[PDB]
């Protein structure tokens, strides 16, 4: 009962202090939290004792001419730049003297993958896929400006005909 | 600017200048110096350098520098010292020659809320000011990146009791290190100027005025009032405390800055100044130099 | 994660110098066993066994900003830690494995990056790491090569060793737990009561002709090279004295008459009759602490007895 | 254009010397050409800003001057006058003194004006006498009294 | 964030990684300047305020804001300003402001704009002389005397 | 919003003082920038040191019978020439002070692979995969005349009927 | 990476003979122990512990034009390095990873190709390998096997080995820290002050019965072999003459009358009275530079001293 | 500007001090270069 389009992204590199920026066209998304089972059995029983995790996410975007960002994704990819990425839910806002936060889910790593792709009279499109490291952090998150005026996205208000307007 | 002479001072007990200060309305220099242990001296002379007395107090740390009161004709001083090795008091007393400790003849100021890491206060009478200075533990250092942090507040809520922590400011270990220890303070206009030096030659001892209201830097010069530059007596120049020096009338403000120069076991202790027009004069004039005849 | 060195003249840590570590993992003590066979029995002597060794092992690596500075990095590790002067190595932990909080992607409540180029999650002062145990190592260094790995990245694979004694020497004398003034130097895996002047904490006894006495080392003090290190008021006069204690053997003074007020420092396999000319002929025999209960007793109830030791582990 | 050399050796040369020399001379071009740059632009360069890049704020009424502009020749364009008489136009537009607020009068603008400008060059001249008069008491002060 | 004019005074690696530190924050500073100024010079909305832009016609300086609101406000009296008996304005506004009728409405305003040029260039001598007056007495070099 | 058609693949032979050589034909593309985390995990925390990069960029082509330069690439792969290449973006230009360069991502290598194939009554494609030496290098390229020219690329013009024009 | 050799008449390089290298690794100093077990005590008494030797390991690999060349080079190379004769061996590191730049596609701009065919990213004169520190090492050769991968690409693993001392001798001697004529031979590994004439670099004293020296070298200058050499005039007359200094032993020479003006050259264990003629029967004993700060005390002012030696480092 | 491109090619304190003075003068530079830049943006007068 939840559409995709409402989740948002954002991103950071970590050693600015800027505000974040959203990842703008991204069509697909996945986020996977492998486990590897630090089991010990004895010869009469079983034990698990911990676990090492693998997370990671991965997504697509189409590259449109505006922004720059997968330049800097990219620059991340080759330099071993340390991002700060989280998604924040939007329509999931606060509940306790919280209002314009918004869940998220916190995670910084360094991007261990990226690669576009593009054919003929098609849209030139690319996938990264994003370490994670150790473990996420969760909590009620607000965003910038920016990607506020951003998330409305009205398209083409009514003009008129007959020279008045554009 | 560049700074001027003024004068010499003689104090009768061998060892660095570790601060000093002038009154304006009794033109007498209150000088403190560290002696061996944690005790320490802080001699009363005249403005020439003459030796008028001199105090004692014992267990009294380095006294870095002290904080000089006026209070309707009461001297009150200002001044950290710790007694039994148990912890840093920050303590009110007059001036009497000869010998102090604290206890009966040394009262407290607030000692519940700052006595509990090193401090050490001056005082601004334009504004009626009390600049403390407070250091830092090791353990918040290694968060914090630095040693000292200075605090602004008025005399008449320290009277009073009520605690202020207006414009407050930490200080960068580069301005404060062991090659740039801190070696004086003063408050002056909504400007601090911090008084630094490595008790060294060509370890370029100086200033570094910077602004508390909004926690920049103003500006930062170089100082070489030992003498002829690079060539100065002994071998080896070390900067000391400030002063604000302000007057009663024409009210004209003079920045002191303490020098101390020579070799190992033997000071020479002098007054240079940045003045504003006649404060520097008249601060000469007031009495001349002593010589061996008239 | 720190594995600090206090050297005959300096204290060092390595993460102060830029050096992160990967772990420490200390061995036990390298059993030497003495066994002889018999001929035809199935079965051999133990004709002793006997502790060596503590062969430690710590690899760390370093990141730098730029290439060429490995190489000083790396000299400054040698020139800091491959010492064959007997050092003191203290091992540090972590209380937890930190992770970066919470923050605010607002154009505010940025992140911190360290010296290196790392992320710092240490944001409060009860963050860093702690001296783990109240004990040190006597080590010295054995030889190392320099694997790097990628960029500024190098790994390193320090191989410590005991010294003089397989054992963990506690820091910190049993006066130190006798008079609370130092602080620090006691951790809990010494099982320690808090009733300071109570029972099991105190070295300090007056006026008595037998008491007890709380060794925690597990480890026995019966090595000579250990801080064991008696001083006695002797209380009434003399001519000879013998004092008799448990987990360990009988001891004599006869032959050199005494008297009262006369002291005797009682230091290991040597006795200062008045502190110094040692008179050590009389029945050469050291004593030695277990653990636990060491019950002494004395023959004519000395006025003072007050002992310092080292408490030593396995 | 070429980079500032980040990465110096690591021992005391002649080498170590050139970098850091190169680096300031590299410098010293850069904060030159880009001075140059400011000061052309402040002062010589023609059509910098395009009009839209500017505020302009009267009565709370924020808005760009090129959007002001276009307002005003609209408006303009869309005044209608009538010939009221030999110069009744005139005198109406004469009305207002150089920053709006019409005035009733012609008579009254201007003697809002004069006296707007007497205030000011009085208040100026007072100004100066205190000024003047403060200097001479400073320079000459001669006060034994305090 | 800054740079680093205390250099160390060993020749360490501390003093080699501030020298290296400061170069590069000085190329990353100017480029940012750089693209601050771009940035001012093309695309920054309201990159200056309205009142600072110069318009200079003949022997004439003003703002743009003012010229506008003054161009506004013209327009408006134009418009919605009642009008009328001009002629009688004109003979009317003939009198100055300190009670005497002139001759003429030219005539006037030349004697009023001279009586404020005299009082200002007057006001400007005794400026200049003041001034001069301060300067020798302040930066006097008379080895005559 | 951008169309893959507007990117453009400019080649050139390292040891040859030559203007660069534009690949016609490709249909596809492809440029991949892996990572391998050079990590070491203590056993109370996580680090991340360095990173190998392996970067790569794929591509096909349609084997048209006026240029040969299929040719020099397949010599390339078995013969291990050096080639530097760069995807010089059309409709991006320069910014400040540069109207002809156009945005570009140039990296040298040696094509580590090459492979055609052919199908009846089938135009005779080809596919292949070049390395990147190291990290590439961005930054405004003009591109020569001869590849403005091919990039105008009209076709069949206006032309006449009954003799006038073949 | 480059792996500069110093033979008793000429300097070499190898990537000048077209030998690059893939990297450099120094082993520590191998720490022989000399441990003794008491035999039924829980601890083994250190009689010493000891510096030995500093392997240092070296794969280098070659491309040629031609297969037939790979022999040729091959020779070179063992003639040129694999010499007994002790070598001093300076390393070489690399500032950054250097890549090729941007260039231009225009029949213009093309890429330049080094004498061995590869891509020259040193467009400048600022890019070349630099010596990462003002040090050497006295070196010998071990055997080496030398793999041939394909083509003209063919592999060696150097292993080189200390020769006399394991330490890192400092080029340059310590007046050229004095005088600060030579350039070059001073890296930063030194905390150096820049102070010249100041304290901490001066190494010539005037009139002085006791002054001040830091000695810069985290490795002790105890070994003779190391080139500490003092030479003082000895300021006043007379009959015996001590010295005394500290992190080292007292000094005497006594039994022989001596003179003023007269000077000693005071050679490690080995003293010219007047320059020849050595007269070192009096207090055989060396003096011992640990680090840092070396006070000595002479007893009637001598009118110089002044001694230079040799930084090591460990 | 005036800034020494004349480094001293010798060891010793002279070096960093002018290293030193150089660095000083190109903070302040460019300390006033960001003042002028916000002085003519948003406070200067017929900019
Ligand atoms: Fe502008």
């Amino acid at each position: 009962m939840k559409n995709s389009n409402d989740r948002i992204i954002l991103f950071r590199k970590a050693g600015e202090k800027v505000d974040a920026t959203k990842m703008l066209f991204l069509t697909e998304y996945g986020l996977s939290h492998e486990a590897d089972t630090d089991t010990e059995d004895t010869m009469d029983g079983s034990y698990n004792t911990g676990g090492s995790v693998e997370s990671t996410m991965s997504g697509t975007a189409k590259m449109f001419y505006g922004d720059d960002f997968a330049d800097e994704i990219e620059d991340a990819v080759v330099d071993r730049v340390l991002y700060e990425a989280w998604e924040v839910e939007s329509r999931i806002p606060g509940k306790n003297g919280d209002s314009a936060k918004f869940k998220a889910k916190y995670f910084q790593g360094f991007h261990n993958k990226f690669e576009l792709k593009a054919e003929a009279n098609g849209i030139d499109e690319y996938e990264y896929e994003y370490g994670v490291n150790g473990r996420f952090q969760r909590g009620f998150a607000t965003l910038p400006e920016a990607v506020t005026k951003k998330l409305k996205a009205t398209g083409y208000r009514f003009h008129d005909t007959t020279k008045e307007d554009a | 600017q560049e700074p001027e002479f003024i004068t010499d001072l003689s104090p009768y007990t061998n060892a660095v200048m570790q601060s000093f200060w002038v009154d304006p309305r009794t033109k007498i220099i209150y000088m403190t110096q560290a002696r061996p242990g944690n005790h320490y001296m802080l001699s009363r002379l005249k403005p020439n350098g003459q030796f008028i007395d001199r105090l004692l107090v014992k267990n009294g740390g380095h006294g870095t520098h002290n904080a000089y009161r006026y209070i309707g004709n009461e001297l009150w001083i200002y001044s950290a010292v710790l007694d039994a090795n148990e912890n840093n008091k920050f303590v009110r007393f007059q001036y009497r020659t000869g010998e102090i400790t604290y206890g009966n003849e040394m009262q407290d100021v607030m000692p519940n809320i700052f006595n509990d890491r090193y401090t050490s206060a001056i005082y601004n009478p334009i504004e009626n000011l009390m600049i403390f200075r407070r250091e830092y533990k090791a353990s918040e250092r290694q968060l914090k990146n630095s040693l000292n942090f200075v605090e602004v507040r008025s005399a008449d809520d320290i009277d009073k009791g009520i605690d202020k922590v207006l414009y407050q400011m930490d200080i960068p270990m580069e301005y404060t290190s062991d090659t740039q220890p801190m070696q004086g303070i003063t408050y002056d206009a909504g400007i601090l100027y911090w008084y630094t030096g490595d008790s060294k030659p060509a370890n370029p001892n100086y200033l570094q005025g910077f602004d508390i209201k909004t926690k920049e830097l103003l500006f930062k010069r170089r100082i070489d009032i030992g003498g002829v530059n690079n060539n100065f007596k002994g071998d080896f120049q070390e900067a000391e405390g400030l002063d604000m020096y302000y007057d009663l009338e024409t009210g004209r403000k003079a920045l002191l800055i303490g020098v101390t120069i020579g070799p190992g076991n033997n000071r020479h202790h002098s007054i240079y100044s940045i003045g504003q027009r006649g404060v520097n004069q008249f601060l000469k004039n007031i009495a001349p130099q002593v010589s061996m005849t008239d | 994660d720190i594995e600090l060195t206090k050297k005959d003249g300096t204290v060092i840590k390595l993460s102060e110098y830029g050096f992160i570590v990967n772990d420490i993992v200390i061995d036990s003590m390298q059993i030497n066993t003495k066994y002889q066979d018999k001929e035809n029995m199935n079965g051999r002597i133990l004709m002793g066994s006997n502790y060596i060794s503590r062969d430690i092992v710590v690899p760390c690596f370093c990141k730098v900003k730029n290439r060429s500075d490995i190489a000083y990095m790396r000299d400054m590790l040698y020139s800091l830690t491959t010492d064959i002067e007997p050092m003191y190595l203290r091992e540090i932990r972590r209380k937890e494995e930190l992770n970066y909080r919470f923050t605010q992607p607002t154009s505010d409540d940025y992140v911190k990056l360290d010296k290196n180029n790392f992320p710092d999650y240490e944001y409060s002062r009860h963050d860093q790491q702690i001296y783990v145990n109240g004990k040190q190592y006597k080590v010295i260094f054995n030889g190392v090569i320099n694997p790097k790995q990628k960029g500024n990245k190098v790994s390193f694979e320090l191989k410590f060793e005991t010294t003089e004694l397989p054992y963990g020497e506690s820091i910190g004398t049993s006066l130190e737990l006798e008079e609370n003034k130092k602080v620090g130097l006691w951790s809990f895996d010494f099982n320690i009561d808090w009733h300071a002047g109570g029972d099991k904490r105190k070295y300090t006894f007056e006026n008595l002709s037998k008491g007890t006495v709380y060794y925690h080392g597990s480890a026995p003090n019966d090595q000579f090279n250990m801080y064991k290190k008696i001083t006695i008021i002797l209380g009434e006069d003399t001519e000879s004295f013998v004092w008799n204690l448990t987990h360990a053997e009988i001891m004599k003074i006869e032959g050199i008459k005494l008297k009262a007020g006369d002291r005797i420092v009682y230091d290991s396999f040597r006795v200062y009759k008045n502190g110094v000319e040692i008179s050590t002929e009389t029945n050469i025999s050291q004593p030695k602490f277990k653990y636990g209960a060491n019950k002494f007793e004395f023959n004519q109830t000395v006025q003072k007895v007050q002992f310092d030791l080292k408490f030593y582990y396995k | 254009d070429n980079k500032l050399i980040t990465d110096l050796s690591r021992v005391f040369d002649y080498r170590y010397v050139d970098e850091n020399e190169y680096n300031f001379k590299l410098i010293s071009d850069m904060l030159t050409d880009f001075n140059f740059s400011l000061e052309y632009h402040r002062n010589k360069e023609v059509f910098a800003h395009n009009g839209e890049q500017i505020k302009y704020e009267h009565l709370n009424v924020t808005s760009s001057v090129s959007d002001f502009l276009t307002y005003l020749n609209g408006r303009f364009s869309n005044m209608v006058l009538g010939h009221n008489g030999d110069g009744i136009n005139e005198v109406k537009d004469a009305r207002v003194d150089n920053t709006g607020y019409d005035h009733k009068t012609l008579q009254d603008r201007l003697y809002h004006d004069y006296s707007t400008l007497d205030a000011f060059t009085k208040k100026v001249e007072k100004a100066v006498d205190e000024n003047y008069k403060e200097y001479r008491a400073t320079e000459y002060r001669f006060e034994p009294k305090e």
